[PDB]
Formats: C-alpha cells, structure tokens, sequence
C-alpha cells in the first residue's frame, strides 16, 4: 500500500478551525 | 510548643506565591455585545449577515451596539488566578457593587453609590485591578498554518479552546457581503500576525523567549513586563548562590557548582538589606513586647 | 552595642516608633516620649553557670573544623533561608502601596504624585484611612497568599495617616543614636500611578463619566445623542441670568 | 422643568452612568425614569445616573417625537465600540464604525513594532514577549551533598 | 573596597535654574523612600512596554535624566560639607535617606544655585565612617558624573585583558544565556549598588567582560563565525525593531587574546542615544564597573564640551590619558553589516537591505525626537530630553577608529 | 471574495483588488486563494452569472 | 535534498520541481518529510532498529552538511566534516524529476 502518516494534532487544529460551510442557503441567490 | 516549633523549623513553607503563569491572552478588556442584532425573514431581507450562517465564529461582536468593558483575565487560559478579579457589568446594569469597596457598607443603599468617598474606592478597584494582572506571559507551542489564509507566519494554536484562536487574529477573518466589520477587516496588513522573532538556544529544544503580536492590550502588557522586571532583580547566579551559601557556612561546606549551559533559569530568592532592615522591624513592631515574647525567641 | 563600665554610656532603653513625631508636635521631646520602649529580662541561676565554666571538657583529640563540618551539614540543605527574603520583597510592596493610598486620599501627604485628585474625597478621618489601609493589606494577603501578620500593627494607635518606622537607643549620658528605616524603590507603586494616569483618561471604559448633567425638556423627532452632545452646552455656569441655589 | 420653562444644571464632577436603549419607532417620555431616579436619593448617597439611547436602525424608519430630559456636558461616549456591526450601513441611528486609532499594530501602514500610545489612549493588538522559564531547585543548583 | 569618589554636577544649559519641577521630584523620589537604587525601576524589556512614546518623560532616557538633574540640587554637601535645602525640600538625617519638606524650627541653611560643581567624598566625613550604609550614593553619583560629562551620550569604559576568561565568569555566563540586554544591565546595576564590593571580587571581572562582549557584537566583529570564548550577542532584525539585543554561546571560532592589554572610554555621539534601550542598557551596565572599580585614569579632554575642559580627578591631558572614542550608530550599523558579509554570514544583496531598514528605522527616531523637543522647550523650566540641533543626526564621529579598537581588541 | 449588495434595486457588485466595487458582468481573473475562501458567495452570486 | 527542495532558500540543490507551488517548511514541517523518507528507505530495504530517525526527532532537520568537532581549553576548535561519497539513488531521482 501506499505510506501515508497524520500530521501533528496542531497543524490540524489549525485547519480544522477554519472550514467555511460550502453551500449556504440564502433567499438571494439568482 | 507552637511557638517554639515554630522559631526551630523555617520549612514551613508559607511562602508568598510568586511564579503565576499564563498562556491565554494579555488582555483585560472584552468587547461586548449589548444590544442583539435583530433576525429579518419577511422584510428587509439581506440587510444583516451573521457568520453563524457560514459556520463561523466572527472575530469581533456583531450586535447592534458593542461595548469596551473591562474584565481582568477574561482570556486568561492556563494556571490558576490570584483569586481576586474585576468584572465589570456592561453599562446596561448598575455596576455599583464595583465601588463600594470601603465606605458603604452599612452606611449607603444597595443600589446607591457614595459620590462623597469616590477617590478611595476607585483607587482600591484599580489597586485590584493591578493585583490581578500580575502575572508571567508564558510561551506556548506556535506552528503554521497549511490553509489559504496563511500569511507565512507561525501562529499559537489554542488547542482545546477554539474561540480563543478565532479570537486571537482578526487578520484570520473570512469576509463575505461588506458588513461594518468587513468594512474596517478588510484594510488588515497581512503579516502583523504571529511569531516574529525567537531565540533558539538548543536544538530541538523549546525556544526559551519569543516575540509575537496578537490581540493584547498595552496597559495589561505593561504592567506583566514590569512584574518579570521586578522578579529578575531579585535573581542572581549560581557563582553567586554558592558563593553566598559557602559563606554563611563561614566557608566550612564548601560546595561548588557544575559548568554548563543553564538556558532559561530563575531563581527569585533574593533581596536587599533595606528590605530586611524593613521586614526584621516591621516583624518586632506585631509581636508583644514583653518578656513573655521573647523567651521562645 | 556592649558597653563596659562607662558611666556615661549604659544604654537604658532601646525604642521603636511606629509614627513619625514630625506630623504631630513633637519635634524636640524626650525620645522615650516618642517611641515605644522594651522590657525583657531572664533571671539565672549564678551556680549553674560557675558548674558550667569549672566542669568544661571535650574529646581528647578534636579537630573543630572536622567536627563542625558534620554538625551543619544538614543546616543547609533547603530553600528556607530564601523564604524570608521573599517575604521581604512583599512586605516592601505592600507597605509602600498603603502608604500611597492612604496619602492620597488626605488634602496632602508624604510627599507622592496625585492623579485622581480631581475626584472627590469628603471623610478624612482616621478612621477612613484605617479602613482604606485594612483595605490594601487584606488586597496584597489574598493576591499573594499569605496568612501571618502582614503590615498589621502598623494600626496599633489606630492613625495610619502619620505611620512610620524608626528606631533608637537612649544613653545615660543623653546621647541618642534615632536611625531610620525608609522604604526601598519599589515596582507596584510605580505602576499603580501608571494605571491611575491612564485612568483619568479611559474612565468611561469603566461605567464612569465626568463633567455635569444637564436637565431641558426636549421633543426630539431625529436623532438624539446624550453621549456625545454636538451643540455647546447652554447656560454655563456664571452666564447671563442663571443663578445658584442656596446652600440649604 | 417639565413644563418647559426652568432649565437645571446639576453639578458633579464624576458619577457612575447607566444606559436604557429603546426603540426609535415608538412612543416614550424618559420623564418617569428620573422620577424614579430622583425617589432614591438620600443625604447617604445616589444611585447612578440614568440615560436613553435609542437603538440605531438599517432602514429609514419613521421615528415618533419623544421627549428627553438628560444629557452630559461632555463626550464621555468612549466605550462604545460599534453600531450595526453585521450589517451593511447604518441607516438612522448614530453612525460609529471601528475607530482605526485603537487598532494601529493591525490597519496603520506606518506602525512600528514597539511603539503606543499608553498613558494617553489604548491599543488593543500589539507585539509582546513571552518566557520559557524554569525554576530549578537550590539541589538543583549545586552539588549539594557534604562539603 | 573603594573609599572614595570624585564628581561632577550637570550643566544648565543657559538656564538659571537646575531643570525639574515638584512634580518630578514628587513622582520620581517621593513617598519618603530611598531614591538611590531606582534607576531600573521604570524601565523593561522593551520600548513597547513602557509609556516613552507619550506626555511627561517622553523618551527613554528621559527620567534617568530628570534623576540626575535632581541630585545636581542636592549633592552639596560633597561640596560644600553642608546638608542644604532647595525649593523647601531637604534631606531627612545626615545619612542621606530620603527627602522630605524642610522643619519649620530649624531649617538647614539654603543652598545657593549653580553648575558643573565638581564633588569629593572627603568634604563629608559622615559619609566614610558610615560606608556601610552610604555605599548606594556611590554608584548613582558616579553615574551623573559619567553623564554629566558629555553631550549627546553618556560615556563609559572598556578594557579588555590578555588573560582567558576565568572559570567562575564563565560559569556565571552560561547561565545568562537567553536573557536580554535590559534584564543584565539591571543585575549589574543592582549588584554594585546595595553593599560594598571589591573590585577583586568574580562580578567585577563578569561584568566588565559583558562590556567588552557587547561591544566587540555592536561592532560586528564578534559573530557566530568569530566568538570571544563561545560568547556573543545577537541583535533583532532591522526590520522589526532593532533595538534589542540577546546573549549567544556557540560552538564558532574563538578569537584570539590581544597583543597587549586595550582599554579606551566610548560615547554615542549622536542624539539617537536619547531613545534606544540599547545604548542606555549598554552604557549603565559598563559605567557599573567602573562605580565600583574608580576610573582607571583621566579621560581625554580633547573631544568634550567645554565646561568638561580639565575637570579635576576626572579629565586631563597629560600623558597619563585614556583617549574617549565616539560613534554614530547609522555608521555603526553599516561596518557591522559589512563585517557580516565578509565573514560570510550574509549575501551582498541582503547587506545592501539591511543598511536601507536600518537607515528608515533610525529616521524614525530621529523624527520622533526631534518632533518631541519642540514639544518640551528646555526654556520651559525642565528637561526631559537633551537638547541637540538638527546636523547632529548626521555627524559619523570618530565611528573609522571605534571599528578599528575592537579590530585590535578581538583578534 | 467580498461582494456588497446594494439597496433600492442596484443589482449586486464585486470587490475589485483595487477595493473599488465593479460590475458582476464581465470578465475576470481568480486567484485559487480567493476563490477557496470565497466559494460560498461565488456559487450563489457569480457562478449563476 | 528531498527537505532542501521544499524550503526554497536551504542547502544547495539541483530544483526541477520549482514550477510546483509549496509553502516554505518550518522546522516542525521538514521533521514529517523527514520522517516519510525515512519509512519508505526501512521499507524498501526492510531494515529494523534506527535508521535515520535522530535526524526528524530531534534538532532542525534543515541539515546541510553534517560535522563533529571537539573544543579545546585552548580555544582552538578540530571540527571533521563528512561530505558523503558519490550517491547513485540521488541521480536518478534527479532525472525522474525532470522528466
């Protein structure tokens, strides 16, 4: 298989911290 | 017994609590959300945005009118407090109870104020104010971030308290839709976020002291730098240590030290004689002066 | 010091002084007048100290170096010598604070900067400052966790306002020696003046304005802003036709 | 001076304020807040001085005349921070957006590291240091054992 | 010990009067405690941290200033061998303790105004038999003195012997590593200043090296490619806020002992001084050796102001004569880069930014002080910044020869 | 990827990097940064266009 | 040189892969390169007991070139260096780059 390894927990804190949401349901959308 | 257990034994302990630490923020005023924003569904749709919608947590408060108040150690993860805060009420509230300190107790109303006795209990509140901020500006673990919004610079992860991350770098903000706050965010320079610089003594090692910037406020920040001042003047080197220890043996014992790289030590054991000229008559003047007192001695 | 025979310089009394007799008159009097004196004695037994110097002996071939050397080893194992210094420190921190509190809400004091003297400060009695210096010593024992006597005493003649430290011996011969015990340079205190600086101009971070309240009947239909009045406010005191009320 | 025909000045020179916001669409007279706040003052001591504020609005609204009575002689108005801050402008109300003066370490092009401001105003994002230190036993120290 | 000093009042510069109001006095002596160790106790770190950019005392130098202009008002009695009151203020008991307002029964008689009083401790015989107690006038007077002496910056000394480093300073070292310039100048200062020393004593020789330490980095040529015994000091990116400085050992080639002992007395020669922790640390930390030790001979007067022209005990210009060298740091900065390249630690290209960041941070400076002078006219009746003209930013000073010394200091 | 709505029936406009607000219709030029911070606006008010 | 191609400003190698957009690594960053390396070569060869590891664990990874020295009370400094032989692996990685 191939090798993969987790990053340190604070490099994915970081990231996991800032995800805004994709799809966002609004009224105004054309 | 007690007396005499007490003048034959000095590791007693009951020494004043001087090594507090902090990781969270230097800060001591919050900005406050007062007035709530209010939700429009049927008309006026659009007019509002709230990064609750775009499973964010904004970076400033977002209600309708925002206020500056102070409250010591708001943010402040890590070790535990002194044990005396000043929180104050947001103007909405009475915010008396802050004031009457001295002065008060049986003589004015619960909900009143002494305008007579001002001056005193404004100087105790701040007097509080500057106990409580006495703390050591600990470093924690910085790293980088792998996301779009990075600007280069290693930042402080919060680990465990999220909010505090997302509350440390305005710069950090995602802006949809020119709000009032993206209005003033977005003129954010990019790098003033994060480590600056460090000195790294060992490799591999933690750095023993970095500099950073991040949402600290100055009064806060002057008054902790004046705190470790003041420790570092009562440390001295371990030649000196021994040297001093070696003497008050009248140089019987003489011990001696290793030599090698002591990195980031301190040891706040010292002081001057005024100070124990002070202390030695201050001590005379609480206890009795008969001859009943100074027999155990 | 251990005088010998000298008529003229037997040492009757040994003094301390918890206020300083300049604020009040007493500047040329009699020192034990002016400071607080001791009285201790032991009585001992003469034969037991003629047995003690006739019936001294010890080990045939002592070396007192060697023997001392085992007798403090463990005399200095700890960090108990160092305690005391701390103690010190603290103490020092907290009797200058007192002493600048407590001056500054007198008219005037022991000489120290005065920031928020433009607030008010009616009742100056001691037995406000009494209050005030109980105030800071209970502030300083919860802030650094301390549980002995800590700047006490110092209240014993119930008038902090004129507290102050001083020592003295008197001589048969009417020589005195009176030293003095000055705080060091502390760090809070410098401090504290900073905040209260810095206080005097962000106090209405605190819920506390400044300036006086205006009362017009107003029917506003716009914009109305208490705050931050844009229009010079009316009638300032001393204008045409406003008056005073009478002080009943 | 509710008939409109005295005008009082009360002369103090600090006190301790409180706000009560309301809605600008409404009607309202702040007379019988003071009456309230003139029932509780005794020779012994005030409560803290009353104010009304209404809250500002994102639309031109239609705002009903009321009456106010209170208002300072200066601008202690320095705790506010923002008005409307999650939404695009602030139509009626007072108008304050984030003051850039307190924030001169994140927006000033011309910010130096290491300067303020402190004695006069307060920043609220600067550069600061942060320590490692341990704090070894006497043991620690030395070679501790007979000398 | 060292049972005596020499020194010297400030100058007023065409006022009448010394330069500082009650409120100076009040604030920075007051509360009847002991003024003789408190030179450290408003400074820090860093210039971030403290409030020098703003209101009374707007600049770093500023109260140690105002101090010494104060002891100017107060220090007859190494004069004059009387205890004197000004404005109504005196001191508490011969001893010195502190300051309080004159008695109203017996006032000490009033000392009458003037400038550049030259100082023995022989005038005053209380002051040798209580030594004991009296030691902390020592240092603070010599630091006015050394002040004193000088426009622009203050002066101070350097020497550097032919002998390795013991091992007790060597020892005492490795523990001061990672510790910033500020937090060693208060040590030193605190060390010789609450209890007679002698110069034969470990500090002594632990802090004149750090001079020389200091120094040898300021000027580039101790680096991480050349160290004294493992030493050297590391400055912050100009680019940020240079003005700070932290201690390094390291595992680089160890410069070589000088032919012959060298020793010179040094200054800034420009008003920078005024505003950069560095230069106040740098100078107070060397002028402590020196408190402690005496001056180890006349400085030269051939490059001071002329009320300095032939002080007693302090200035000559016969042939027993330490020459004092100069520096401006703008110049100091390029030959350090310069240095950096040549040793290899640094690419042509980056040289050439270093010297562009330096010269807008030192503009900087120049425009808040000089903006800040305005500001406080001196003819105001105090003086919280020296006064200086606009050319003096630009002079190089003998900045060839202080290169040259550590040249010849470290090789 | 800041877009500001306007009031009174103004169709919607777009920050240009000159911060000056421009015409949705167009063309223009996307930085991957931008548009992976800003996708949520871009699918409902630029992707339509 | 796998860690020296992903800071672009470290020791000195040949850089095919530069057109590659890559944030410059830290020290904790180059430790996981390190580390990836480290576990392919054990792996590849199946090899048991440290190999590489002191390298990611501890100090900085960005290594350049290694060396030992010892240091003389004298002052004087003997520091050996030991540049490595001629790698064959490393070339054709190289090539397989470029291509």
């Amino acid at each position: 298989d191939i090798i993969t390894r987790p990053t340190s927990d604070s490099i994915a804190a970081v990231a996991n911290a800032t995800k805004p949401a994709a799809v966002v349901s609004d009224p105004q959308s054309m | 017994s007690k007396h005499l257990s007490a003048y034959l034994d000095s590791a007693v302990a009951n020494g004043p609590e001087l090594i507090v630490e902090d990781t969270g923020l230097c800060t001591s005023f919050m900005l406050l959300d007062n007035i709530p924003s209010a939700h429009l569904t049927k008309e006026l749709i659009g007019f509002t945005w709230f990064m609750q919608m775009y499973q964010m947590t904004p970076p400033l408060p977002e209600g309708a009118v925002n206020r500056i108040v102070c409250m010591t150690n708001w943010a402040s993860l890590g070790d535990e407090g002194r044990g005396l805060e000043v929180r104050l009420p947001p103007p909405t509230d009475s915010s008396v109870h802050a004031y009457k300190t001295v002065l008060s107790r049986g003589y004015i109303d619960n909900a009143q104020f002494n305008p007579l006795a001002l001056r005193s209990n404004v100087l105790l509140m701040l007097l509080q104010f500057t106990l409580s901020n006495l703390k050591i500006n600990k470093s924690s673990t910085f790293t980088s971030d792998v996301t779009t919004i990075t600007s280069g610079r290693m930042i402080r992860a919060f680990e465990g308290r999220p909010e505090l991350l997302a509350l440390a770098y305005p710069g950090r903000a995602v802006l949809p839709t020119q709000t009032k706050n993206a209005q003033f965010l977005s003129t954010a320079i990019a790098d003033r976020i994060g480590r600056l610089d460090r000195a790294n003594l060992i490799g591999g090692e933690v750095s023993a002291m970095v500099e950073c910037m991040e949402l600290c406020d100055a009064l806060t920040l002057h008054i902790r730098e004046t705190y470790v001042m003041l420790l570092r003047s009562m440390h001295q080197d371990p030649t000196q240590i021994v040297q001093i220890v070696n003497e008050c043996a009248n140089n019987l014992l003489n011990s001696t030290i290793p030599i090698s790289l002591r990195p980031t030590i301190l040891c706040p054991w010292f002081a001057s004689s005024e100070d124990l000229r002070l202390q030695q008559v201050m001590h005379l003047v609480n206890i009795s002066s008969n001859t009943a007192a100074a027999l155990p001695l | 010091p251990f005088t010998r025979l000298v008529q003229n310089d037997v040492i009757t009394n040994v003094l301390v002084a918890r206020v300083d007799p300049a604020q009040r008159g007493d500047a040329a009097v009699d020192i034990r007048a002016t400071h607080a004196t001791f009285a201790a004695a032991l009585p001992v037994d003469p034969a037991a100290i003629v047995v003690a110097m006739l019936c001294g002996q010890t080990e045939t071939n002592l070396i007192p170096s060697h023997h001392y050397g085992k007798a403090f080893a463990p005399l200095f194992a700890s960090n108990a010598m160092f305690t005391r210094n701390q103690r010190a420190v603290i103490t020092r921190e907290a009797f200058v604070c007192a002493r600048s509190a407590v001056a500054q809400c007198q008219d005037a004091g022991f000489l120290v900067p005065r920031p928020l003297d433009a607030l008010r400060q009616f009742d100056v009695t001691s037995a406000a400052a009494a209050e005030i210096m109980h105030a800071v010593n209970d502030a300083f024992k919860t802030a650094f966790d301390l549980d002995g006597a800590l700047l006490d005493g110092l209240a014993l003649y119930g008038d902090p306002r004129i507290a102050d430290l001083s020592a003295a011996y008197l001589q048969y011969g009417g020589n005195v020696v009176r030293e003095h015990v000055p705080p060091g340079p502390s760090h809070i205190h410098r401090t504290l003046q900073q905040v209260e600086s810095t206080f005097m101009a962000e106090m209405n971070l605190f819920n506390v304005a400044r300036g006086n309240l205006y009362l017009v009947q107003t029917a506003t239909n716009g914009n109305w802003s208490p705050m931050a009045p844009v229009a010079a406010p009316p009638f300032v005191r001393g204008g045409p036709n406003v008056r005073v009320v009478g002080r009943f | 001076v509710k008939a409109g025909r005295t005008r009082v000045l009360v002369e103090l020179g600090h006190y301790v304020y409180t706000l009560h916001y309301y809605d600008p669409q409404i009607s309202l007279d702040e007379a019988p807040i003071l009456e309230e706040w003139l029932s509780k003052i005794n020779p012994a001591g005030i409560p803290p001085v009353p104010f009304c504020i209404p809250i500002p609005q994102v639309y031109p609204c239609i705002t009903a005349r009321r009456v106010h009575y209170a208002f300072t002689s200066e601008n202690n108005n320095d705790s506010l921070f923002s008005t409307n801050a999650a939404s695009i402008d602030t139509a009626f109300g007072e108008n304050a957006a984030v003051s850039p003066l307190r924030w001169p370490g994140l927006v000033d092009p011309n910010y130096r590291v290491g300067t303020n401001d402190l004695p006069n105003r307060i920043t609220l994002y600067n550069s600061l240091y942060r320590y490692n230190f341990t704090y070894p036993t006497l043991d620690g120290i030395m070679y501790v054992r007979s000398a | 010990a060292q049972r005596q000093f020499f020194g010297l009042t400030y100058n007023f510069y065409g006022q009448p009067a010394p330069l500082f109001d009650l409120n100076d006095l009040q604030e920075l002596a007051g509360c009847y405690a002991r003024p003789w160790t408190s030179r450290f106790s408003h400074l820090a770190i860093s210039t971030g941290s403290l409030p020098v950019w703003s209101a009374r005392y707007p600049s770093v130098a500023s109260r140690n200033i105002i101090v010494n202009t104060l002891l100017g008002a107060h220090l007859n009695p190494f004069a004059g061998g009387q205890v004197t009151s000004h404005q109504g203020i005196t001191w508490r008991d011969p001893v010195l303790s502190s300051l309080a307002p004159v008695p109203a029964i017996q006032p000490p008689p009033v000392w009458a105004v003037a400038e550049n009083v030259p100082l023995d401790s022989n005038n005053y015989p209380t002051y040798v038999l209580n030594l004991s107690s009296m030691w902390p006038i020592n240092q603070d007077v010599h630091i006015m003195t050394m002040w004193a002496l000088s426009d622009q910056g203050p002066i101070y000394h350097l020497e550097v012997p032919v002998d390795p480093m013991p091992a007790a300073t060597t020892a005492a070292l490795m523990a001061y590593i990672g510790v910033p310039i500020a937090h060693l100048a208060q040590t030193a200062y605190r060390f010789a200043g609450q209890l007679p020393q002698s110069p034969d004593s470990t500090m002594v020789s632990t802090i004149r090296w750090l001079s020389a330490i200091w120094f040898g980095s300021l000027t580039g040529r101790l680096n991480r490619s050349r160290t004294c015994n493992g030493f050297y000091f590391e400055f912050a990116k100009p680019a940020l806020n240079p003005d700070q400085a932290v201690l390094k050992w390291n595992d680089g080639a160890r410069a070589a002992p000088p032919a012959a002992a060298q020793s010179s007395y040094m200054r800034c020669i420009s008003p920078h001084w005024q505003h950069q922790i560095v230069e106040v640390a740098g100078a107070l930390m060397s002028q402590s050796v020196t408190a402690v030790t005496g001056l180890p001979a006349l400085i030269d007067e051939a490059t001071l102001p002329a009320w300095s022209q032939g002080v007693a005990n302090l200035t000559g210009n016969g042939q027993g004569v330490v020459p004092c060298l100069d520096y401006n740091p703008v110049p100091m900065a390029a030959a350090r880069h310069l240095q950096w390249r040549q040793d290899g630690l640094i690419t042509a290209a980056q040289e050439a930014q270093l010297n562009n960041d330096y010269t807008a941070y030192a503009l900087t400076i120049e425009r808040h002080l000089t903006a800040m002078l305005v500001a406080n006219p001196i003819a105001a009746g105090r003086m919280p910044i020296q006064p200086f003209n606009a050319a003096d930013f630009g002079q190089a000073g003998q900045t060839a020869a202080a290169v040259a010394l550590a040249q010849a200091m470290f090789v | 990827g800041t877009i500001v709505p306007r009031p009174d029936g103004l169709e919607p406009q777009l920050i240009d990097d000159g911060n000056v607000p421009r015409d949705i219709a167009g063309d223009w030029v996307y930085p991957s940064d931008v548009l992976q911070v800003s996708v949520a606006v871009f699918c409902d008010y630029v992707w339509p266009m």
